[PDB]
Order: C-alpha cells, then sequence, then structure tokens
C-alpha cells in the first residue's frame, strides 16, 4: 500500500516564526491527504482536509498546499499552542497509512 | 423553517395565485368598495407585490379568518 | 458538536484478548462510517481497521490482519475493536476516529493499551 | 461511498422544470401495493450515490 513519511526533521523555531513541513507519498494519491496536529496526551486535530481548503475550527495561519505526491503545510506565525507533532495520512487507498511526523518545539 | 419572514365590507383586497417553474407569483391590489353586501362592479388590475421561489407545487388553498 | 470517547484499554498479557469501545454522541452514528487508529509510543500513528456505516463491509491493516476484528452495534452507537494474539509491538494508544481524511473527521481522546 | 449524496432512482412522473421532490415514499413499480414497507418490485426511491 501507499507509505507516508515526513521529510523535515524537528524544528525548534520560536513563537512568531514562519515554519513549513513537507509530506511525500510513495505513489500518487491525487489530492487525498489529511494534515493533523497532535499535542502530547491529546487527540489529533485535522488541520487541512484534502488540499487548499482549511478545516473548520482551525486557525487561518495554517495552510494546505501541494498536489499529487507532494504535499506541504505552512504556518504563518508560531504560537505556544501550535508546537506539536504533525502527521499526514493518505486517503486515496482503502487501507490508511499515517505520516512519520515532525516535532515542532519552541 | 420559514424561507421568507416579513417585518413591517369596506376594504377589498384582490390576489392572483399562480405557480410556474417553481416560482409562486402573487398579484396584490388594494381598492376600497362602497357596497357592504357585495363588491360593486368595477375593473381593477393587480400589481405583483413579490415573487417567491417556493418550488413546491400547490394543489389546494385555504383562508384564515379571525373569530371574536 | 461531535463527541468521541474511547474505553476498554488496559494492560494485557501477550496473546490475550482485549476489546475496545468507541463511544458516539452528538451525531447520527448509523449514517457515518467509523475508523480505528492506534499510536505507538515514540512512533507515528498507525490506522488499524475500518468498518462501514452499516457494518457490512470491513477492511484491516496488514499488521493486524486476521488478528484484530472490528464490530459495531447501531443501537448501542459503539464500534468495538476486538484484538487477539496481542504482542509487545501492538502496544499503543488507540484512537477511534470517524470519517477519517475528510471535513467530517473527528478524533476521540483515546484509551491507552499496553501489552 | 459517501452517503452524503443521494439521487432519485425511481419517480412516478418526470419532474417539471425547477421542481424539487424530497419525498421518501416507497416506489410502487410492481402492481402489488408496497404498503409502506420494502417488498419485491418495491424499492426505496433514493439510491445513495456511491
Amino acid at each position: 500500500d501507499i507509505q507516508m513519511t515526513q521529510s523535515p526533521s524537528a524544528l525548534s523555531a520560536s513563537v512568531g516564526d514562519r515554519v513549513t513541513i513537507s509530506c511525500r507519498a510513495s505513489q500518487n494519491i491525487d489530492g487525498f491527504l489529511a494534515w493533523y496536529q497532535q499535542k502530547p496526551g491529546k487527540a489529533p486535530k485535522l488541520l487541512i482536509y484534502a488540499a487548499s481548503r482549511l478545516q473548520s475550527g482551525i486557525p487561518s495561519r495554517f495552510s494546505g498546499s501541494g498536489s499529487g505526491t507532494d504535499f506541504t503545510l505552512t504556518i504563518s506565525s508560531l504560537q505556544p499552542e501550535d508546537f506539536a507533532a504533525y502527521y499526514c495520512q493518505q486517503v486515496y487507498s482503502a487501507p490508511l497509512t499515517f505520516g512519520g511526523g515532525t516535532k515542532v518545539e519552541f | 423553517n420559514c424561507t421568507f419572514e416579513y417585518v413591517s365590507f369596506k376594504n377589498l383586497r384582490e390576489f392572483v395565485f399562480k405557480n410556474i417553474d417553481g416560482y409562486f407569483k402573487i398579484y396584490s391590489k388594494h381598492t376600497p368598495i362602497n357596497l357592504v353586501r357585495d363588491l360593486p362592479q368595477g375593473f381593477s388590475a393587480l400589481e405583483p407585490l413579490v415573487d417567491l421561489p417556493i418550488g413546491i407545487n400547490i394543489t389546494r388553498f385555504q383562508t384564515l379568518l379571525a373569530l371574536h | 458538536e461531535v463527541q468521541l470517547v474511547e474505553s476498554g484499554g488496559g494492560l494485557v498479557q501477550p496473546g490475550g484478548s482485549l476489546r475496545l469501545s468507541c463511544t458516539a454522541s452528538g451525531f447520527t452514528f448509523s449514517n457515518y462510517g467509523f475508523h480505528w487508529v492506534r499510536q505507538a509510543p515514540g512512533k507515528g500513528l498507525e490506522w488499524v481497521t475500518i468498518i462501514s456505516y452499516d457494518g457490512i463491509t470491513k477492511h484491516y491493516a496488514d499488521s493486524v490482519k486476521d488478528r484484530f476484528t472490528v464490530s459495531r452495534d447501531n443501537s448501542k452507537t459503539m464500534v468495538y475493536l476486538q484484538m487477539n494474539n496481542l504482542k509487545l509491538d501492538d502496544t499503543a494508544v488507540y484512537y477511534c476516529a470517524r470519517d477519517l481524511g475528510t471535513y467530517d473527521d473527528s478524533w476521540g481522546q483515546g484509551v491507552l493499551v499496553t501489552v | 461511498g459517501n452517503y452524503n449524496y443521494l439521487y432519485r432512482l425511481f419517480r412516478k412522473s418526470n419532474l417539471k422544470p425547477f421542481e424539487r421532490d424530497i419525498s421518501t415514499e416507497i416506489y410502487q413499480a410492481g402492481s402489488t401495493p408496497c404498503n409502506g414497507v420494502e417488498g419485491f418490485n418495491c424499492y426505496f426511491p433514493l439510491q445513495s450515490y456511491g
């Protein structure tokens, strides 16, 4: 099945600094990816569904980008709430694979 | 559940009710009558107050009368 | 609001049978399909299984295939992830998520499972 | 499949322009009355889009 990994390593940018993670699919899943934000000891929160369109109840700073295999997420400004481990899942296949994840720290 | 909300015998009010392509048209005129027993013979033209895109077919109508 | 809660996760002996419960409230459980996910400690997430809205059709992950069973009751508004032949690798925090990967997606708080 | 979208597979008559039918009543394709319950030759009018 499709395998999802996140290329960037842990980034310790400070509050108010723009950050960008990259998620790469093994094979083309079209626009079927879901970006998540999981705080430790907390349920994951889906940042962007598919591509471009932000999920409801998610702050405007989070953005959805990338078509085909390549997918990307950009945060305009950092905050204490924002720091977390982010994960991306392919939705094109029937079995679902989740991204390795990138840690975000102050 | 209401698509449209409106916040605003000696009287005769005339209404034409039609449904066409899912649009309900009401033509309303307001002309005073003189004879209590029945409206005196006259010619009037009804001007449409508003058009509502209800889409629901209308097969029947009923009136509402206040009772003391 | 959509509310998801998880239960039935606890320490289990290897090879033991442990069954989870996915609480559903604030939405029509029957209409929506349900997915199961698990999070291994210091690892990425791993989707476990999916059950359909009616429960007729179900798929399973390659790692847990023929070992983990998923069931649901429409009247009880709960999805049960039965786990058998449990292993030390299987140890994870299990998250039950409805309509994964879409706008409808919601995530449960989760219950820790240890083996 | 997305149960969010359903299309009217069976209707007694063709809809007129800009007319909406939301009725969920069982379709009496068969001569025998459906009686408001599922039966042979009786199918739900709405077929969920897959």
